[PDB]
């Protein structure tokens, strides 16, 4: 019935949780991606490309 | 600009110190690596003899 469809409507909980994705590495043009890395006091960047 | 123009003394004898500066040398990534059609043939050969010689 319609009044059970309304009361419950007010039990509905609308809550939305934060979306926050990080963004893919994308591939250069000539085929080599970055990846960043860090330590105690150090940050690398890492120049991956196919070879030998 | 005055003095630079005087034929006095030319000063062509002594040479342009430069130790009050302090050079930088830069790094760039090696041209040699950059994935473009002709380095895949290469690399394909490369992977091919690879498998060819523990074979």
């Amino acid at each position: 019935p319609q009044e059970i469809k309304d009361v419950l409507d007010s039990f509905r909980r609308n809550v939305q949780p934060f979306t926050n994705v990080a963004k893919p590495i994308p591939i250069d043009q000539f085929g080599r991606a970055c990846g960043v890395g860090k330590r105690k006091a150090s940050s690398a960047r890492a120049f991956v490309v196919e070879g030998t | 600009i005055a003095a630079a123009k005087d034929p006095k003394d030319t000063f062509e004898d002594i040479p342009l110190d430069t130790r009050h500066h302090t050079f930088t040398k830069k790094i760039s990534f090696p041209k040699e690596w950059l994935l473009t059609e002709e380095r895949k043939k290469e690399l394909e050969a490369a992977r091919q003899q690879a498998l060819l010689k523990d074979a």
